[PDB]
């Protein structure tokens, strides 16, 4: 039983479907869990699903679309689905399958353009997706960059409040592991991680707890001096990416930048000499 | 606990401010207020709102929840149909969203329930607003526009916290009253700051220097700037929790 597309798994949960609606097209199901007499629906859902809607006349490329929204309910509970456009693979698997010596460079300035794209989109309309990774980035077949699940962004405001756990301790900032104020220089601390785990096929700060994912981090961009501290714990970043060409490596560490303040942003990335020769 | 704190990125940029006023052109032109209901009246709207408002008051709540809670409840009220003994549950469940989505620490159903109908029927009432808006519950708030205006006037960034402290309270309250809700939110924000800035100068040049620039910034007329200030200002007068 499958209402208007045709359903073992992808990936609540996540399926490959069919639309009967248009000529047999391909969609991406996304069920989702609300159990019984409890908040109504889910806090993550409505922040996803209004980002995206909110900003879907501007049809921006490098953001996935979302169509629709199920909301299907006596005896059963709610049954969320959302239709998606299919993308047919994110970053991680595609990192995994690309043949040997990994991705052609090429396609890293891109693909790395078109995320901070993305991203300098979502920050000028005030949204931060504090939740890339690898597993959240998709790319089409014509190469394209799609950032995907906005379940943890939202509009920021002046003086609000913040939840102290945002992304993945593994593309985490030092800002959050420390437990201070966080804004979009969170995205592209990801970026930063993201760009490396990109040339070097595997991520570059992986740890098992929060002190020792700051451990990890401060062994590599170093220990910056008090300025920059908002008594306790560099060798060049080429260490742990080699095949990085000069001119990423400044970008590279520019993102990786401790103190947030003096993190590069996505607009001037976008305009930082690494993709300066670029094909347009 | 963490608060949020000056961001270059999302408030001094230029074009944010820019794409506040394009998305501000999405949200319908009200001509006339609630003019699709049959039962509830305006004078209605504004003791529900005054519950509203003082909710989000005393349980501490983002200034932002308020604002769209109330966008909420309009943009709903122009799809569906609400009857007098039902009102409360709407714009109970209003907050309920709004505060799932602008606030760290939503409201709860156990909460607004037995401060106020079962559970299940704010739930359904969540799940039926939800799907007559088809999810699109975001908004421009006249709340939003504060600090990018704030930084246009190029006001030095050490008043941000008390200006913004005061003026989003004024703002909060003005939206209680009825011909507020038709301006635009850039326009009701304008005003609001205008408003702070005179009251309580307070090392900060005097209202009429903002005037011919929010003027420039917004894209009004003079005029229309100085008659937002004044409505703003009245319409804060009005609160009254007597009026509950
Ligand atoms: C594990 C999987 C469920 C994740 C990928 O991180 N989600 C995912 N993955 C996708 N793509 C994908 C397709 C294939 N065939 C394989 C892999 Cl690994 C990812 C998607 N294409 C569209 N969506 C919706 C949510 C926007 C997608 N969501």
């Amino acid at each position: 039983a499958d209402q208007q597309y045709e359903c073992a798994e992808i990936g609540g949960k996540v399926f490959k479907a069919r639309d009967l609606k248009n000529g047999g097209r391909f969609v991406a199901l996304k069920r989702v869990r609300v159990q019984t007499g409890e908040e109504g629906m889910p806090l993550s859902t409505i922040r996803e699903v209004a980002v995206l809607r909110h900003l879907e006349t501007f049809e921006h490329p490098n953001v996935v679309r979302l169509f629709d929204v199920c909301t299907v309910s006596t005896d059963r509970e709610t049954k969320l689905t959302l239709v998606f456009e299919h993308v047919d693979q994110d970053l991680t698997t595609y990192l995994d399958k690309v043949p040997e010596p990994g991705v052609p460079t090429e396609t890293i300035k891109d693909m790395m353009f078109q995320l901070l794209r993305g991203l300098d989109f979502l920050h000028s309309h005030r949204v931060v997706h504090r939740d890339l990774k690898p597993q959240n980035i998709l790319v089409t077949s014509s190469g394209q960059i799609k950032l995907a699940d906005f379940g943890l962004a939202r509009i920021y405001s002046f003086q609000m409040a913040l939840t102290s756990v945002v992304v993945t301790l593994w593309y985490r900032a030092p800002e959050v592991l420390l437990q201070s104020s966080y804004a979009t220089p969170v995205d592209l601390w990801s970026v930063g991680c993201i760009f490396a785990e990109m040339f070097r096929r595997k991520p570059l700060f992986r740890g098992s707890s929060d002190v020792d994912q700051l451990g990890k981090i401060l062994d590599v961009i170093g220990l910056p001096g008090e300025e920059d501290w908002p008594q306790a714990f560099a060798q060049p970043i080429e260490k742990f990416v080699t095949d990085i060409d000069e001119l990423g490596k400044d970008l590279l560490l520019k993102c990786l930048t401790f103190n947030p303040a003096k993190r590069i942003s996505a607009y001037s990335a976008l305009s930082h000499p690494y993709f300066q020769d670029l094909e347009r | 606990l963490n608060r949020a704190k000056i961001d270059s990125t999302t408030m001094k940029d230029p074009r944010v401010l820019n794409n506040l006023k394009l998305r501000e052109l999405l949200l319908p032109k009200f001509t006339s207020l609630w003019e699709i209901q049959t039962e509830v009246t305006v004078d209605n709207r504004t003791i529900l709102l005054t519950w509203m408002h003082l909710l989000c008051e005393s349980f501490e709540l983002d200034k932002s929840v308020f604002p769209l809670s109330v966008s909420i409840l309009d943009r709903y009220l122009c799809k569906k149909q609400g009857t007098k003994k039902t009102l409360q549950k709407i714009g109970a469940a209003c907050v309920l969203i709004g505060s799932k989505i602008r606030t760290v620490k939503p409201m709860t159903v156990s909460k607004l329930t037995y401060l106020s109908f079962t559970n299940l029927e704010l739930i359904n009432q969540e799940k039926d607003i939800l799907e007559a808006l088809k999810w699109d519950t975001e908004a421009v708030l006249a709340t939003d526009f504060l600090i990018p205006l704030c930084n246009a006037l190029k006001i030095p960034e050490d008043l941000w916290p008390q200006l913004y402290e005061a003026a989003s309270t004024t703002i909060c309250k003005a939206l209680i009253q009825p011909n507020i809700a038709l301006l635009s939110p850039g326009l009701i924000c304008a005003g609001g700051l205008l408003t702070t800035i005179e009251t309580d100068n307070t090392n900060c040049r005097p209202w009429t220097c903002y005037l011919e620039d929010l003027s420039s910034i917004l894209n009004f007329s003079t005029n229309t700037v100085r008659t937002v200030k004044d409505q703003v200002s009245e319409a804060f007068s009005l609160y009254d929790l007597e009026i509950l």
